[PDB]
């Protein structure tokens, strides 16, 4: 209570896969769909996965960003509660070159 | 929104997918009418059009 | 020596299983103290 | 992180053991007070055993098993006495042990 | 925090690596090339330290998920070191695999048998098997063929070992791992430490590797061979730059892969992924989220943020680089003497010594040349004061509190707490919404946060707050009946609202 | 690679529906067991089957889900799996793990799962409803919009409208309307609901 | 030879850190600070220490 | 490959638990184990969760609790831990108070 | 029942039974006594 539910406790997102909290974005939605929580680190280019050859393409799996490249997979998410610092101290870890890898469960 | 109030974290499917004929859809779409008899009435109202679509009418 | 420790685990690229108390407190998880020794269950009927 | 479990051992956070017991016996430092306070004991005896209240534990605890034992202890152990803890007959170890 | 937006989902396990530049190239949002920040009216340099898609700034939105300097939670971008640079937080561990480098047959300076011996126990070591580590040992049965039968028999123990106390349940498959399996790897590894710097005459070919030297600036020194040197070497001091140092070290942890793995892994590698040597390499540094490298404000006029500054003289240096390399390729090589790759060769010492120092002076503003006061850098942050950690981990400053004076009485009980007025009407506590405290939290909203008791704000179903501030008779006096409505949201019916009532002595304070 | 750089494979749907019955239209129901872990609310303390209806099943029906591939239609048999994994599978009472935080609960259960889960590539039928210069507009078994672009109409139909208060015409003469035959090129799911992109060509 | 006139950058560094240092702080005197009541009540402030 | 991993979980998990006729603990109700009896069933009766008791004119989510665990009515569980992942299951009802 | 309860930190209470008391030895009355006494 005294350090968390009353100092920084926040709410986050993290890639099940590599266990990230630092990559975890919003998908840029077509007008019209809602926004989805992706893993940069995980997910590939539309245009570097079609370069993988004979099956079909997928709509769910697509995911567009800000600046207007399409992506693919990374779609594995959830949600968890920590306190907001640690965030920061990732990053700044990784600054170093440090990644923290959260196994994250239930898997 | 999705919140995790009504919406799992995670859901997998233990076996594989298999395929099933008309006959079986029916007495599924009958099972499941019967037992829901607040927003569950607007989709089986979805439904029940889709049940008198296998039978043939409107 | 917060920075060496640190060498420490990357070096050898610990499994640092969130078990030490001082190691949840970063994360948040409840600690193994008196009442997080044990867990809660709900007795719920109409399960069959 | 170090603690007493709930099979009576002292142990960190990460498993590892450091006692078997919290003073050797697992007596709490508060519940001491009149723990060997005899006299004021059974002065009160009425008192004291309507807070406990035997009849309630009745089914639930072994009223034998572990008496039958200190009464081995005590008899090996006035046995083997007067002679130097490296005489020791090891033969029956304390009752809070087994 | 509330009562109602739990989740199932939980870390087990946490886990420490190094960044590749692949995971590093691939998440970045955006390179960073530009010094300045802002352009000439206030607005984020492209390419800039405070580019939008690392996190909104001012008033603009995240390009890169669309949300505004409250929700975005920043995403880390990166810059490219136009050159390979030692990370200066293993500089040493780096040194250290350096010197017993064999720079000929690309082995360890020291025996291979021997090497393969440790690697066994450290691997023994990650279950438990303290035993079985020593006991690997007492084997020497009975040239050269005779070795490969030794290096093979203590093997197929070793392993076999493993099985042994795999079948039953001495260890998993992730590892055994207590304070004590910990102690016996620890010293036998630094064991193996000594070994390694130890042997000068190569054992695996028999060659002398002239020796290296260091500086605190992380600068690697060659210091030529001795006279006993170059005549054992043919019967078989200058500054070299850091990538001659990664090529080297390189191909040596592709050889000797076999016990670096027992070597960096506390616990059996699941992942199988190779170690290589670039690890202890940094060619593109993780440039942080924008909204952390937020600037100051000294109430008024703004306050730059002094990581940022940092990272702009790594730009700047970063550039003349590729200024320095394109020139490079104008020199025709007709005209380049043998005399002026010398010039040259100082031009290039030139570049990896400033970038390499100004990387520090960001990561450790210790191993950093001075200016006069130094720029706190990553280490000189993570220890801030206590320590970013006990300073605000371990020592957090909290919302619901208040420090006041105390003064005596007798009349209260002793189990009871003296509650000034002044208080009690700003300290509220979130209660339950139901039918047992309806009755109460009704009347509370009624009197509302100026008339104790009461309460000043309500929490519906959807978690919006409602602030019963300038608010009078009426406005509360309807809010309050629509204590139990019904759920708009099918989603959240299950959830009632909860009001924020003042604290009653029917309460508990610490 | 290794065998990473090789498993994005596990994605080509892995459920071929056939073109049989002869009808010539793609057989697509299908029943797929799967788990489920979810939150109960304190309320349904007594309700447990209920509650997981009323919040998280029911909210599904007639919906895309990403993760079954296709659209919910219903539900059957929801089992609970019990929290002490030593009880008879009987005792109408089973625990199950309560959240620290708050009074909520989770746990994982069984529950059978019929979906129609059209691949791109099968082929249906579907009723006409609408008809511009561009888009056929159909609806298959009468819930699931579907839309067929303009240059994926035969490039010999042909387009016309009237005046008294539009409508196509097929390769002949005969205006189409009603039952027509075409085959899924696209599914687009991110939207509100479900949606068709289909064809009619070679 | 073109490496007899070719600069080293410990010199070219002092000369470009200059002028950015300013197009910063110029650049940050031209600038509002708006407060975000992070959905709460509280107050997103705009520091870089707080020392305690 | 799921029902492979779900196999191995559900399995292991069973192992772990201790039958209710190897218990070898204490059978009296813990410090920690009251002190949150209350609190987390006193969440849920003040979440609308049933009410297996008489509130006689209760406004604390509490105080409820408190009537409840008195009349031995808290429908509750715990789940005790060996420091080893190994434990056994005890409810509320069966344990002794105090 | 004067048992002591599974659970309790008594580690922790430990440091405090020692870096408590070890405030009145802030004065002076052979050997080495207090506060250092403590440090070795
Ligand atoms: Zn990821
Ligand atoms: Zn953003
Ligand atoms: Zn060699």
């Amino acid at each position: 209570d005294r350090l968390l539910n009353s100092s920084d406790y926040t709410q986050a997102s993290v890639c099940r896969e590599c266990g990230s909290i630092l990559t975890t974005q919003q998908s840029v939605p077509r007008i019209g769909s809602i926004s989805t929580v992706c893993c940069r680190r995980c997910s590939m280019r539309f245009e570097d996965a079609k370069k993988l050859l004979k099956i079909f393409i997928d709509d769910s799996q697509i995911w567009e960003d800000g600046q207007g490249n399409k992506f693919v997979g990374g779609n594995e998410t959830t949600t968890v509660a920590i306190p907001f610092v640690l965030k920061y101290l990732d990053s700044e870890l990784s600054a170093m070159g440090i990644r923290l890898r959260y196994n994250v469960e239930p898997k | 929104t999705a919140t995790t109030l009504n919406t799992p974290v995670v859901i997998h499917a233990t076996q594989l997918p298999q395929h099933v004929s008309t006959d079986e859809v029916l007495q599924f779409l009958e099972s499941f009418i019967d037992e829901k008899e607040t927003n569950l009435s607007s989709s089986i109202s979805q439904l029940k059009r889709i049940q008198r679509d296998f039978k043939g009418l409107p | 020596t917060t920075c060496q420790f640190l060498t420490k685990a990357v070096l050898d690229n610990e499994r640092e299983q969130l078990d030490s108390p001082s190691a949840r407190i970063v994360v948040g998880k409840l600690n193994n103290v008196g009442t997080g020794s044990f867990d809660v269950l709900a007795k719920v009927p109409n399960a069959a | 992180g170090v603690h007493v479990s709930y099979d009576n051992s002292i142990r960190d956070a990460d498993g590892t053991l450091v006692q078997f017991m919290y003073g050797g016996d697992a007596i709490d430092i508060t519940k001491e007070s009149h723990m060997t306070q005899f006299e004021f004991c059974l002065d009160n005896y009425y008192a004291l055993l309507k807070k406990y209240n035997p009849s309630a534990l009745i089914e639930h605890l072994d009223v034998e098993s572990a008496l039958k034992y200190s009464k081995k202890t005590l008899k090996y152990r006035k046995k083997h006495s007067k002679e130097p803890h490296y005489k020791q007959s090891v033969k029956y170890d304390p009752v809070l042990a087994k | 925090m509330d009562i109602s937006k739990p989740v199932g989902s939980e870390i087990t396990s946490v886990d420490f690596g190094i960044l590749t530049a692949k995971e590093i190239r691939n998440l970045s949002a955006k390179q960073i090339t530009n010094p300045t920040v802002l352009d000439n009216l206030g607005h984020p340099v492209s390419g800039g330290l405070y580019d939008l898609a690392l996190g909104a700034f001012l008033r603009n939105l995240c390009s890169t998920c669309g949300l505004d300097e409250k929700f975005c939670p920043g995403h880390q971008g990166h810059i490219e070191l136009p050159v390979p640079c030692y990370n200066p937080l293993f500089f040493n561990q780096l040194y250290i695999y350096l010197r017993a480098s064999c720079l000929f047959c690309h082995h360890f300076r020291l025996k291979s048998v021997e090497v393969h011996r440790y690697a066994c126990k450290l691997r023994l070591l990650q279950y438990g098997l303290i035993d079985e580590s020593y006991k690997l040992d007492e084997i020497t049965l009975g040239s050269s063929t005779l070795l490969n039968e030794l290096k093979s028999k203590r093997s197929e123990y070793v392993d076999m070992a493993i099985a042994k106390a795999l079948s039953d349940g001495r260890t998993t498959e992730r590892g055994s791992f207590t304070a004590t399996v910990n102690d016996e790897r620890k010293k036998l590894v630094h064991e193996f430490h000594k070994k390694l710097l130890s042997r000068g005459k190569c054992d695996n070919c028999g060659m002398f590797s002239p020796k290296f030297r260091k500086d605190g600036f992380t600068k690697i020194f060659e210091t030529a061979l001795n006279e006993k040197q170059i005549t054992n070497n043919r019967v078989k001091s200058t500054y070299i730059l850091s990538t001659e140092v990664k090529n080297i070290l390189d191909t040596v942890f592709r050889k000797e892969q076999c016990v670096l793995q027992y070597v960096f892994h506390s616990r059996p590698n699941l992942s199988r992924k190779l170690v290589k040597a670039d690890s202890f390499f940094m060619d593109v540094l993780v440039v942080p989220p924008t909204r952390f490298r937020l600037p100051s404000k000294l109430g008024e006029e703004v306050h730059e943020n002094s990581q940022n500054q940092l990272l702009s003289k790594v730009l700047t240096t970063s550039l003349l680089i590729r200024d320095l390399n394109d020139d490079l390729s104008k020199l025709q090589k007709d005209k380049v003497s043998l005399e002026d790759r010398r010039v040259i060769f100082s031009r290039l010492m030139n570049a990896f010594v400033t970038i390499q120092n100004d990387v520090n002076a960001f990561i450790d503003s210790t191993k950093a040349q001075g200016r006069t006061v130094p720029i706190p850098g990553v280490k000189q942050a993570l220890e801030k004061k206590e320590g970013l950690f006990r300073k605000h981990m371990m020592g957090k400053r909290v919302n619901y509190a208040a420090r006041s004076v105390i003064s005596p009485d007798p009349n209260i009980e002793t189990n009871e707490i003296g509650v000034p007025p002044v208080f009690a009407v700003k300290l509220t506590y979130p209660e339950p919404v139901t039918a047992y405290n309806i009755a109460e939290l009704r009347q509370a909203v009624i009197n509302g946060p100026d008339k104790w008791p009461g309460a000043t704000q309500i929490q519906n179903e959807d978690g919006s707050l409602v602030s019963l501030i300038g608010m009078s008779v009426e406005q509360r006096k309807a809010l309050a009946n629509q204590l139990l409505t019904p759920s708009s949201n099918v989603s959240t019916h299950t959830l009632n609202k909860k009001v924020y009532r003042h604290i009653k002595n029917r309460d508990v304070v610490l | 690679n290794r065998e990473t750089a090789r498993f994005i494979k596990k994605h080509k749907k892995q459920v071929t529906n056939p073109i049989d019955e002869k009808n010539g239209t793609s057989n697509c129901i299908v029943r797929v067991p799967i788990a489920l872990y979810v939150s109960l609310a304190p309320m349904y303390l007594e309700n447990p089957l209920q509650g997981v209806m009323k919040q998280h099943l029911n909210p599904l029906v007639m919906k895309y889900n990403n993760k079954v591939g296709g659209v919910v239609l219903g539900y059957e048999g929801l089992k609970i799996l019990d929290a002490d994994p030593l009880s008879k599978e009987d005792t109408s009472e089973k625990l199950i793990k309560i959240t620290p935080d708050t009074p909520f609960g989770f746990t994982w259960c069984h529950v059978n799962l019929y979906v129609w889960q059209p691949q791109v590539g099968d082929v249906l039928e579907g009723y006409i409803f609408i008809q511009s210069a561009s888009h056929i507009g159909l609806l298959i078994h009468d819930a699931f919009n579907a839309s067929i672009k303009k240059n994926n109409i035969p490039v010999d139909w042909t387009f016309v409208h009237n005046d008294v208060e539009g409508h196509w015409v097929d390769s002949n003469g005969e205006p189409i309307d009603g039952k027509l035959r075409f085959t899924v090129r696209n599914v687009h799911t991110t939207g509100r609901v479900v949606s068709v992109d289909g064809t009619l060509i070679s | 030879s073109q490496a007899e006139s070719l600069p080293i950058v410990s010199n070219k560094k002092i000369v470009f850190d200059d002028e950015v240092s300013i197009e910063n702080k110029e650049s940050h005197k031209e600038l509002d600070l708006p407060e975000v009541k992070e959905d709460n009540g509280s107050e997103i402030v705009y520091e870089e220490n707080t020392s305690e | 490959d799921f029902q492979q991993h779900e196999q191995i979980r559900r399995k292991t998990l069973k192992e772990k638990a201790i039958p209710k006729d190897q218990r070898a603990t204490t059978p009296y109700m813990t410090k920690y184990e009251r002190a949150r009896i209350l609190g987390t069933r006193a969440l849920q009766i003040s979440m609308n969760a049933p009410v297996f008791v008489d509130l006689e004119g209760e406004t604390d989510p509490l105080r409820i609790a408190m009537k409840e665990l008195a009349e031995k009515k808290i429908p509750l569980v715990i789940r005790r831990y060996l420091p080893d992942g190994s434990f056994e299951d005890w409810s509320v009802e069966e344990l002794i108070v105090d | 029942r004067s048992l002591i309860n599974p659970g309790e930190a008594v580690g922790i209470i430990a440091s405090q039974s020692v870096g408590e008391p070890s405030t009145q030895m802030t004065l002076n009355t052979n050997v080495t006594l207090g506060i250092p006494r403590l440090r070795e």
